[PDB]
């Protein structure tokens, strides 16, 4: 949370409960150890391939040039 | 194709894609009339109304609910239902999607012949299902053992399963409900001076019972705790602005699921019907019940139900067997859910009826492949 700068309350009130929501009502939901952990580590996975993303959105910064291309 | 889910009931209609985390369409399941004659010209007065028209409007409607006890009793109505929420609510066209429906135990065969023709003939729904309401809970609930408790309005009913296997001689059906529960409260709460005759006032009746009422935990000692004192007595506000103050019989209200000697019935309530249910069940596998027990639908909403259960249970179990109850908050739209889970599966899309084993079978198909 430090690193991350979000507030300690949030991340730990969020990873251990899910919402769901139908349009006019909303349910905090308790969730397994398990399923926590499954969360977790997707939430893991999620971050790591954005900034694979991201990285590569920058070295396509570099690499292009303004030209238009023609045939690659 | 995402497969539509449909869970209809007596009360609430609940609809939505497979794959959704919850549903998309949800209003009462109403057809309502005008009972007044139109006096301005040019009004464009309407044949009947469906769903939240028919409860915004519903002062000067009789309303009409054209499922009583998880019953089909006018398939007009219900067909209406069907239309409204096929084209205006999920404005999604049946001929592109198979479609999931949902039905309480023990209902006549009838009741699946003519849903089944309906859907085929006049919506030409390409493939349809009909899932039972406790099973379905189960995939919710994330288990594959437990006996199930599941009460709407309309139908209560009980359905033990262990490791996917039905019980069908353990199945039990009651007929308590939301709705009996809201005839109770309007005929006990005319003992402090306030009548509701009328459906829509009905209507102000169920939603007094949503906000107010609550399952005392032992129920004696309430009754002595509100003869002695004001403390438990609570006020709620009528449309037109009168209040109105209700006391003791907030909680006695949802105890006759309990107690139905209160309406007038003689079978026992949801708690001996649950024990009685393992008990029907052979001997090896009754640890696994008593370990779950899974709640199901609005009617088990009341504050302290899970605890008052829980503690009967226990009352009525061997002392060493562990009772557990398991009420999940959403339990009220569980039915769906597990709906949903249950289309979504891969396996399931070869078990759809298909209008090509309709048109060779005819609709006597839904009880070969669906139960
Ligand atoms: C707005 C509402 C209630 C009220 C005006 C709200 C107020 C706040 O209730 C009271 O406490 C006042 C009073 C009353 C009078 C004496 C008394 O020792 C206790 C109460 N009781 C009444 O005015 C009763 C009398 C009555 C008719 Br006739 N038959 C009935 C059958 C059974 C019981 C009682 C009756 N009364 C006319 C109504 O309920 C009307 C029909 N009710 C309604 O339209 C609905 C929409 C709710
Ligand atoms: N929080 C609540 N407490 C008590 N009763 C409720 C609550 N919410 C809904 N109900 C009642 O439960 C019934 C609806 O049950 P539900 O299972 O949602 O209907 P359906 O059988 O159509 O799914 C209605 O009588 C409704 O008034
Ligand atoms: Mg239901």
């Amino acid at each position: 949370c430090d690193l991350m700068g979000v507030d300690y309350e949030e991340m730990a009130h969020w990873l251990c409960h899910r919402k769901l929501a139908t349009a006019t009502e909303t349910y905090i939901k308790p969730i397994s150890k398990l399923h926590a952990i499954n969360a977790r580590d997707a939430l893991a996975k999620h971050i790591y391939a954005n900034l694979f993303n991201w990285i590569v959105d920058h070295v396509n910064k570099a690499l292009h040039s303004t030209v238009k291309q023609h045939s690659f | 194709t995402t497969a539509l889910v449909c869970d209809n009931g007596s009360g609430l209609v609940k609809a939505g894609f497979a794959g959704d985390d919850a549903p998309r369409a949800v209003f009462p399941s109403i057809v309502g009339r005008p009972r007044h004659q139109g006096v301005m010209v040019g009004m464009g007065q309407k044949d009947s109304y469906v769903g939240d028209e028919a409860q915004s409007k519903r002062g000067i409607l009789t309303l009409k609910y054209p499922i009583e006890h998880g019953i089909i009793t006018n398939w007009d109505d219900m067909e209406k239902i069907w239309h409204h929420t096929f084209y205006n609510e999920l404005r999604v066209a049946p001929e592109e999607h198979p479609t999931l429906l949902t039905e309480a135990p023990l209902n006549p065969k009838a009741n699946r012949e003519k849903m089944t023709q309906i859907m085929f003939e006049t919506f030409n729904v390409p493939a349809m299902y009909v899932a039972i309401q406790a099973v379905l809970s189960l995939y919710a609930s994330g288990r594959t053992t437990g006996i199930v408790l599941d009460s709407g309005d309309g139908v209560t009913h009980n359905v033990p399963i262990y490791e996917g296997y039905a019980l069908p001689h353990a199945i039990m059906r009651l007929d308590l409900a939301g709705r009996d529960l809201t005839d109770y409260l309007m005929k006990i709460l005319t003992e402090r001076g306030y009548s509701f005759v009328t459906t829509a006032e009905r209507e102000i009746v169920r939603d007094i019972k949503e906000k107010l009422c609550y399952v005392a935990l032992d129920f004696e000692n309430e009754m002595a705790t509100a003869a002695s004192s004001s403390s438990l007595e609570k006020s709620y506000e009528l449309p037109d602005g009168q209040v109105i103050t209700i006391g003791n019989e907030r909680f006695r209200c949802p105890e006759t699921l309990f107690q139905p000697s209160f309406i007038g019935m003689e079978s026992a309530g949801i708690h001996e019907t649950t024990y009685n249910s393992i008990m029907k069940c052979d001997i090896d596998i009754r640890k696994d019940l008593y370990a779950n027990n899974v709640m199901s639908g609005g009617t088990t909403m009341y504050p302290g139900i899970a605890d008052r259960m829980q503690k009967e249970i226990t009352a009525l179990a061997p002392s060493t067997m562990k009772i557990k109850i398991i009420a999940p908050p959403e339990r009220k739209y569980s039915v769906w859910i597990g709906g949903s889970i249950l289309a979504s599966l891969s396996t399931f899309q070869q078990m759809w009826i298909t209008k090509q084993e309709y048109d060779e079978a005819g609709p006597s198909i839904v009880h070969r492949k669906c139960f």
